[PDB]
């Protein structure tokens, strides 16, 4: 039924502006205050800013005041949330969300949150991954299986995908989450576990595709001489 | 402002145990206080308001208490679909939260299974190297790797990486990368990743010698 | 004075 839909994320350079929507359907919005509250890896959940059902009375955190403006077109159903002098502090989840039904509460939380938007702040330009092998070898054998994998290195902004065999290897398959390196630049490795006699006999390919520099890459995985 | 301090922060339970969530108020904010559940790359989702009412769908066995700065969420009988992270929420002046306690799949200790990666001669071209070490498939999280590069132990060169628990068998996996510049590594002879976990009866080493892998 | 966690809705 109720339903919130955040839009406008992405990568953005520093001191940029960026205006993100939240739409609305399933309940009256027009008769109900909304919220955007954001997340962040190293902060928590953090409440940004409300607006009244009219569009009357907006409150704000004290990091966003004066940079931040949220606002809404009830003829829309839309909600927005305009962010200006963008710091890397800001980088979060942001997430809009629905005031409490009415009662005789005096206090109001909330009760129904959209899905999210991301807000990346960096300086970084996009790059495409470089993809190097993690062969297998006797030091990533054991008990008659082998692990191999590959590295997925330097690139921005996120995501990468990676298959294996175009989709056909997936049991054992572990892709690992990114991790930032101080570069600037994302990294992150997939690695499989496979029958050790297949190593011969089997070809295994990693798939990786960076869609925001339409880098893709097939990399075949040998085994070392190790 | 209101500072809501949430404990545990983590806590490994069985399925079918009882499992309670506290948090506590800097200031007493009378009964103003909800719980939410979160699963990765979800939104939250509202279990209990007003500190004690279960919200529409939410399973009987969730239940909340208190009034002015102490609030427990409890779970009488943990089920599969509760393992995930809850955060509270004040909502008497502005709306602050809890930092979260995730909740994690409780199962009996395996050890990993230790492998080493070194760099590739693509990437040695390019003028950096990158080790792999991969703990694979342990139980708990809590697991120590260390890099010595000719028995020397490295600091502040590596980076690890984690996966969530295992969908099939509540395992964790996780790779250590240390990276050096190609001139760096040809300095070096010996690289190794020495692994402690509750699974290994002593701490387990895997290494290999530049220019003989 | 303005209570931020006042009723938001149509009163």
């Amino acid at each position: 039924q109720v339903l919130l839909v955040e839009s406008g994320g992405g990568v953005v350079q520093p001191g940029t502006s960026l205006r993100l929507s939240c739409v609305a359907s399933g309940f009256s919005f027009s008769t109900y205050g909304m919220h955007w509250v954001r997340q962040s890896p190293g902060k928590g959940l953090e409440w940004v800013a409300i607006i009244w059902y009219d569009g009357g009375n907006k409150f704000y955190a004290d990091s966003v005041q004066g940079r931040f403006t949220v606002s809404r077109d009830n003829s829309k159903n839309t909600l927005y949330l305009q962010m200006n002098s963008l710091r890397a502090e800001d980088t979060a989840v942001y997430y809009c969300a629905k005031a409490y039904r009415t009662s005789l509460d005096k206090k109001y939380g909330m009760d129904v949150w959209g899905q999210g938007t991301t807000v990346t702040v960096s300086s970084a330009s996009t790059k495409g991954p470089s993809v190097f092998p993690l062969a297998p070898s006797s030091k990533s054998t054991s008990g008659g299986t082998a692990a191999l994998g590959c590295l997925v290195k330097d690139y921005f902004p996120e995501p990468v995908t990676v298959s294996w065999n175009s989709g056909a290897l997936t049991s054992g398959v572990h892709t690992f989450p990114a991790v930032l390196q101080s570069s600037g630049l994302y990294s992150l490795s997939s690695v499989v576990t496979v029958p050790s006699s297949s190593l011969g006999t089997q070809t295994y390919i990693c798939n990786v595709n960076h869609k925001p520099s339409n880098t893709k890459v097939d990399k075949k995985v040998e085994p070392k001489s190790c | 402002d209101i500072q809501m301090t949430q404990s545990p922060s983590t806590l490994s339970a069985s399925v079918g145990d009882r499992v309670t969530i506290t948090c506590r108020a800097s200031q007493s904010i009378a009964s103003w206080l909800a719980w939410y559940q979160q699963k990765p790359g979800k939104a939250p989702k509202l279990l209990i308001y007003k500190a004690s009412s279960l919200e529409s769908g939410v399973p009987s066995r969730f239940s909340g208490s208190g009034s002015g700065t102490e609030f427990t969420l409890t779970i009488s009988s943990l089920h599969p679909d509760d393992f995930a992270t809850y955060f509270c929420q004040q909502f008497t002046s502005y709306w602050t939260f809890g930092q979260g306690t995730k909740v994690e799949i409780k199962r009996t200790v395996a050890a990993p299974s230790v492998f080493i990666f070194p760099p590739s001669d693509e990437q040695l071209k390019s003028g950096t190297a990158s080790v792999v070490c991969l703990l694979n498939n342990f139980y708990p999280r809590e697991a120590k790797v260390q890099w010595k590069v000719d028995n020397a132990l490295q600091s502040g060169n590596s980076q690890e990486s984690v996966t969530e628990q295992d969908s099939k068998d509540s395992t964790y996996s996780l790779s250590s990368t240390l990276t050096l510049s190609k001139a760096d590594y040809e300095k070096h002879k010996v690289y190794a990743c020495e692994v402690t976990h509750q699974g290994l009866s002593s701490p387990v080493t895997k290494s290999f010698n530049r220019g003989e892998c | 004075n303005p209570d931020p966690n006042a009723n938001p809705n149509v009163d």
